[PDB]
This record gives C-alpha cells, structure tokens and sequence, in this order.
C-alpha cells in the first residue's frame, strides 16, 4: 500500500491533465476505441431514437505516466480516477436527446508502461432515421457515430479496437435481433 | 480590468458569505 | 510537449490569468461575441405541453488579447484546447427554455488560436417553449 | 477530551484511500456480503425494469484502520464518513436506468481489529426479462448482479456473510417482521451465488461476481377479475 | 457583522464534523426529533406508497460550538450551514423509491450554548401496506420509521419531541382525511 502512496504522489506531483499525453506537440495521441453493446434498451420509432446500453473501451498510452515496478515494490498496475488524467473528449455526434459525452468517470487501469484502459458505461441514445415501409416487417441500420469533439486527427488520431462491436455481453432483446453489426 | 481585480481582491479580503451583514450586533 | 505545457504555464501562471474579469483593456468597453447555431437534429415538437426539444452546436467566438502567444517562441503551436472552467466566457443561455436547463449541456474545450480567438462549440439538447396555434 | 478525535488522527493522519488494503500487490481483499431486500417496489413489463429497496453489507479487513480499545479509552467502533476509507465500490452491474452506485452514502463502521464495515442502502432499477408465455399467471426469474466496478477477482474476491449459527447467507436475506409483500408478486425464492470466470490464459485476470435470482409469482387477481 | 466573522472563524478552526459532539465519548448524543406534516401528498395504492411533503426539526447539544456572548459584542444566536457541523444520520427506514436520508442542508441555528436546531425539509416517499378491501372507503394506516443508520442507541439516543407529529402546518387535502396521528 505505501508503494502505490508514493507512486501515485510521484506520478502526480507535476502532472498536467490540460496538456496530451506525448513527450513531443508534434506527436499524435493514439487512442483504440471499442464499443462493448450491453442491451438495445429501446427503439422510439415517432421520435427516431435508439436507446442502447454500452461501455466505451478506450486505450491509449500516457508519456508522463510511466514508473518502473522495481523501484515500487513490484507494482505494474494501478487504479486511478479519470477526472485526474487527461482523457479524450469522445462525443455521440449522432446524439439525439442523452448525453453527448460520457458522464460516469469511473477510474482507470494504468500500466507501468503507460497504457491507460478505460471503459467507462454510458446510454447513448442515438438518432436514426427510421424506415417504416415495411413495418412491423421492418428492418432499421442504427448508427452510432462517435468523435473527438474539439481535437482533429492532426492531434488525437482514433482506430477502431475491431472491426465489429463486443457482442459478447449483449442481453437478449425481446423485440429486435441484431442480424450485423459493423463498426467504421 | 486591472482596477476591477484590485477592487475585486480588496472588497473580498476577511469576508465572509456565510454571515449575515449587519452593521452592528442586533440589526437587521 | 515540453512547448504546450510551458505555454500553458506562461499564459496562465505566470502573467496571473483571471477568468472572472472580462476581457477588456478599459471597464467602459464591451466584449463583441459572434453567435452561430447548428441544428444538429429536431428532435421534437410536442403540441400538449407546447414544447420544442432540439439538439444544437452554439458556435461561440470571442477575442482575448490575454491569451495570445508568438507561435515562434513556443515551438510553431497556434492552437490550444483548453476546459471552458479555465477561461472567461461569455456565459449565453436559452432565456425561453420550459423547464430550467438554461445552459450548454457539455461543456466541452475551448480552442484558443495564438492571435487572440476563442472559439468555443458546446452542443445542447434544449427544451424550450412554443406556443402552438391550432387552427 | 473526546478519545474519538484521538483514534480518528491516529487512524487517518497517514491514510491512502485509493490504495487497497493489501500488504503486497498480489495479495487479494476478501469481501464478505450480504444483500438484505426492504421492499420489492415493482416490476414494470413495459419496460421490463425491477424497483426494489436493498441494502448491502459489506465487511472486510483493513489492516491500516487497525487499533484496540484499551489504547483509546475503550472505543470498539468509530463512525467516519465512507470517503475516508478505502471501499471495494460494489455495483450492480446489470442495472437498466444506468444507476451502478448506491443510494445513501452511509458512514462506514471502523471495529478494534482492524474490521471494516459498511451497509448503505440502495433503489435499484434492475434489467429483467419478462417470459411472456403465461402472463399473468406467471412466475419471473429476475437477476440481481453484484461485482466490484474497478477490482479483478486476484485484487477482490467475494464470500457470502454467515449467520449467528456460522450458517452461510447464500441468499436474499428479509427481515420477516418488517418485510410486506408486493401487491402483485410474492418472493418464492432467492438464491445467491459467486460465480468466477474469465480465468484462462488468453482471458487473462479472472473476473468475478454475485449473483441472486428472485423467483418471484404474480398474484393475478386483478387480472381474473376485471379482465 | 465582525462580531459574527470571528465568532465563525474561531469556531470552525480546530472542529471535526466527523466525531461525535461530546466532550467524552463515554457521552451520549442527545437528539429531539420531531415530525412536521406540511403536505399528503400521493397515495399510490397500486406500488403502496405514501408521498409527503415533511420537516424534520432535530435539535442537539454541540460541545464545541459555544461561545461568550459578552466576548462578541452580545451575539447570542447565529444561522451556519450545516454541511460544516456534525449531524445525526437520521434515515427513513421504509424508503420506497425516494431518499433514504436528508438532501436539503438547509442552515442549523446555533445558540450560544451549543444548542442546535436543524429543520431541513424533504419529500418522504413512504411504503405502506395498502388495503383494498373497502375501497373507496377505505381506511389506511401509513407509517414513517426513522433512526440513526449507523449510530446505535448507546452512542446517539433520539427522542420524539411530542407525542404526536406537528399539523399546526398542515395544507388540507382534497383526497384524504388523518383521522389519527402519533409518534411511538
Ligand atoms: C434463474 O436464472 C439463473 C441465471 O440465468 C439460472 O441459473 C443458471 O442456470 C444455467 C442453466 O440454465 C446454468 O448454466 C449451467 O452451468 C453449468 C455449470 O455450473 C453447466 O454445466 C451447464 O451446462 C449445461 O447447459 C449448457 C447450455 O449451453 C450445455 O451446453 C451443456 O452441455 C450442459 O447441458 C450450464 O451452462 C448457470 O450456471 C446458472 N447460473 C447460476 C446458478 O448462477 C437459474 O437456473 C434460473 N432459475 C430458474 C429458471 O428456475
Ligand atoms: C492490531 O494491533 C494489535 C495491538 O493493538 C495487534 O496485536 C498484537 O499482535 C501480536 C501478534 O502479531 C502480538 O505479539 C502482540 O502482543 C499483540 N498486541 C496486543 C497489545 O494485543 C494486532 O496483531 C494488530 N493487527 C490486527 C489487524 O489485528
Ligand atoms: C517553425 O517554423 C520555422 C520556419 O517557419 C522553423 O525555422 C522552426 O524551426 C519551426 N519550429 C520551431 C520550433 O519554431
């Protein structure tokens, strides 16, 4: 315990979360991003809204966050909260009436290496326009577009973690069945 | 806005907001 | 970013930035703020309860000469992305919202250009008031 | 000259809260606890959504918090808000209003010896899957998961509480005097389990949780006699 | 108001709101604890509970909190917020969907003699047994149990002020009649 004390007071003492995380400006932050569907909670086919139940894994690498575990006791892993570590400012940029940004700052695992996981829940309720032709026959591509609000490519560049979503927690849905998914 | 800070930083010195201003003891 | 993190430290530490007075050299003067908006999506007009809910970008831009920079001296950087907590800010709400949320729902980062500019994009879900005719 | 504020600058003066109660980092916290339902609020099969009144016990060992009565006047129990100390943050994982945390952050009871206790209370609006087939003669199986938000199963692992007779509380306890029934559904059941997982090696660190299944009944006499 | 300034600035440099406000902790914490009744609000039959509009006045002694009139120009009463101080953890047992404890940290009154008043307002949202039987003229008993959450009766003892719950306040209703009401 007193060696992850005086870890996280070393880490800390000068640390900067306004600032990206590289040792370089002209260095671009490298974020994996990967979307985990727990539920579809619900389809609001009046107002065009998509209602879904996620986690939004987000990976990337801390240049000031780094230590080497022998001079701490043989710590490689630490939980710390995200408020106090920059983050990227991931939106919902097709949001229709929730939360634009993740609001649940739950804390993050951090590596000696510097890697930072954070998977933090969140309900997107998304917009999606709904073709009712066939309905109650109908078939609906519901999309979720999600971005670095106020960083551009030139300073935070993201990657998909894979090419489709993390189904593998995903709850049956009593209304509607997920035939693809597929992330862009 | 220098003059606004300088005012600002001197009407806010050993206030408190959580007291009641009365000027003397008994006032409302 | 020993250059971002030393200009950060420059504008805000060392020339003491005060975020609760307004940009201005004199107090008689006023600050210019250009207001944009962007319909994101409409998410709705209910006719019982009168109300519009739409979502919208409230594109923000403001000068303050307090946060310029020589871009040379501070390793070629123009531009800042800051939180809005950090800054002065020309605080804008919806004043015919129906149900108290009168400002920005995220407050997201600032970005400050080194020749003066804040340019500020908070997207919104506001539910405001319209009356319906019926006829 | 109240011994209290003494035990509490002795405890807390050097006090990380952030940092387990281990003495070395792959050393495990055990967890013991228990899951007492107050009230079963509802269960809305529009939205398929369980409201139910809890409140958790969670004791544990906190090596750091650790004193004796004698050297501090005969205190055997301090109450310190749950801040202070080092929580294991219990959620409950399949919540469907997006509510993980409890409802009242209650102080946390700090014993001689270093035992740790904590019983907030909680509204949870849980996810459960309404079987449709024989409504409203129908009988649910509605899931309570617990797990820690943040600890793998080597960090925080998971035991149920025991009663006065050493007898495990492998279920939903409910303090019968105190407990009155929903108008529509009676508990019949209330099974607990920790179930483990995740543990190979290409999964990596074992993940861990809790697990009770309310097996409730609908009384369907509203539905006989109006419908 | 200078009097009051140093009179709060002296009072609030050494205090803890975390220990028990005793001079020895062998003490009991004395608490008077009385029901207002401002307002029925809801009667929900089918979920069974009971929404009212109440104040709970709770009166205490803080040993640490009293001060020499004559030592600040004669000030004998003063109005703090009561986040600062100590407070007994008082929590609706019978909570049905609403707050288990207190939201509102309205002002306590401080006397100079330690004696606190606390009278926040809250929104109990009761459950009650709810019987049918002779509905629509039905007869309901609705209780609101109340105690210390994390305080046993051997270091916080509460007292019910009066016998019965204040309804000298007490906004009529249009649904309901309380033909009866007492504190046990
Ligand atoms: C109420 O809900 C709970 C939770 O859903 C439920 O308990 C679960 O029941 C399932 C079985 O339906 C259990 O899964 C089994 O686990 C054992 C190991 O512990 C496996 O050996 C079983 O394998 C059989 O089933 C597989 C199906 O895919 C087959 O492939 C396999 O060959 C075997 O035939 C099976 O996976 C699950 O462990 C429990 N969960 C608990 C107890 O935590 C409970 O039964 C429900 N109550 C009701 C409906 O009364
Ligand atoms: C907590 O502190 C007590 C002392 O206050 C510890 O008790 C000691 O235990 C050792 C054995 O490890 C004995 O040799 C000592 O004589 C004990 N002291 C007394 C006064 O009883 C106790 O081990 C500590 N640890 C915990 C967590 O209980
Ligand atoms: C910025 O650009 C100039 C040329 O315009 C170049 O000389 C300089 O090295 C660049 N970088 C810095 C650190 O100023």
């Amino acid at each position: 315990s007193e060696h992850e004390t005086r870890l996280v007071a070393k880490l800390f003492k000068d640390y900067s979360s306004v600032v990206r995380p590289v040792e370089d400006h002209r260095q671009v932050v490298e974020v994996t991003v990967g979307l985990q569907l727990i539920q579809l909670i619900n389809v609001d086919e009046v107002n065009q809204i998509v209602t879904t139940n996620v986690r939004l894994k987000q990976q990337w690498v801390d240049y000031n966050l780094k230590w080497n575990p022998d001079d701490y006791g043989g710590v490689k892993k630490i939980h710390i909260p995200s408020e106090k570590i920059w983050r990227p400012d991931l939106v919902l940029y097709n949001n229709a009436d929730g939360d634009f940004a993740i609001v649940k700052f739950t804390k993050v695992l951090l590596q000696y290496t510097g890697h930072i996981t954070w998977t933090p829940p969140a309900i997107f309720k998304s917009y999606c326009e709904i073709i009712v032709t066939h309905f109650p026959f109908d078939e609906q591509n519901c999309s979720m577009k999600l971005g670095t609000w106020t960083y551009d490519g030139s300073v935070v560049a993201i990657n998909p973690e894979s090419d489709q979503p993390d189904l593998s927690n995903f709850m049956e849905s009593g209304e509607w069945v997920i035939k693809e998914s597929r992330g862009w | 806005s220098e003059a606004e800070g300088r005012l600002r930083e001197k009407l806010f010195s050993g206030y408190d907001s959580s007291v009641r201003p009365a000027r003397e003891v008994g006032d409302r | 970013l020993n250059e971002e993190e030393r200009l950060i430290r420059h504008l805000f530490q060392e020339k003491g930035y005060n975020k609760e007075l307004r940009p201005v050299a004199h107090k008689e003067e006023s600050v210019d703020v250009a207001l944009a908006l962007t319909l994101s999506n409409l998410i709705s007009l209910k006719e019982v309860e009168e109300t519009l809910t739409t979502n919208v970008w409230i594109e923000h831009g403001w000068t303050d000469n307090r946060l310029k920079w020589n871009a040379e001296e501070f390793g070629n950087i123009s531009v800042l992305r800051l939180p809005p907590d950090m800054v002065w800010l020309p605080e804008i709400v919806l004043e015919n919202n129906n149900d108290g949320s009168f400002q920005i729902s995220y407050s997201c980062n600032v970005l400050v250009y080194h020749y003066g500019f804040v340019y500020w994009l908070p997207p919104a879900i506001f539910r405001s008031s319209c009356p319906i005719s019926v006829t | 000259k109240n011994e209290e504020l003494r035990l509490y600058h002795h405890l807390f003066n050097n006090y990380d809260p952030g940092s387990r109660p281990v003495r070395e980092p792959e050393d495990t916290v055990t967890i013991s606890l228990k899951v007492t339902l107050t009230n079963l609020i509802s269960l809305n099969e529009k939205e398929e959504t369980l409201t139910t009144s809890v409140w958790i016990g969670i004791d544990w060992q906190d090596y750091r918090l650790n004193y004796s009565k004698d050297d501090f006047g005969g205190i055997e129990t301090l109450r310190v808000p749950s801040e202070l100390v080092w929580l294991p943050e219990i959620v409950l994982e399949n919540n469907i209003d997006g509510q993980f945390g409890v409802a009242y952050d209650a102080n946390v009871l700090v014993y001689e010896g270093g035992s740790v206790t904590w019983l907030p209370p909680a509204i949870y609006r849980s996810v459960c899957a309404v079987e449709v087939t024989y409504f409203p003669f129908d009988w649910q199986n509605c899931s309570l998961i617990f797990r820690s938000q943040t600890y793998n199963a080597e960090e925080v692992e998971f035991t149920f509480a025991v009663d006065n007779d050493g007898k495990t509380i492998n279920k939903i306890d409910i303090d019968t005097e105190a407990y009155t029934e929903n108008g529509e559904w009676a508990i019949d059941f209330c099974p607990g389990v920790i179930r483990r997982h995740h543990g190979g090696a290409t999964d990596g660190p074992g993940e861990t949780d809790v697990i009770y299944s309310l097996i409730i009944r609908r009384k369907p006499l509203f539905y006989v006699i109006n419908i």
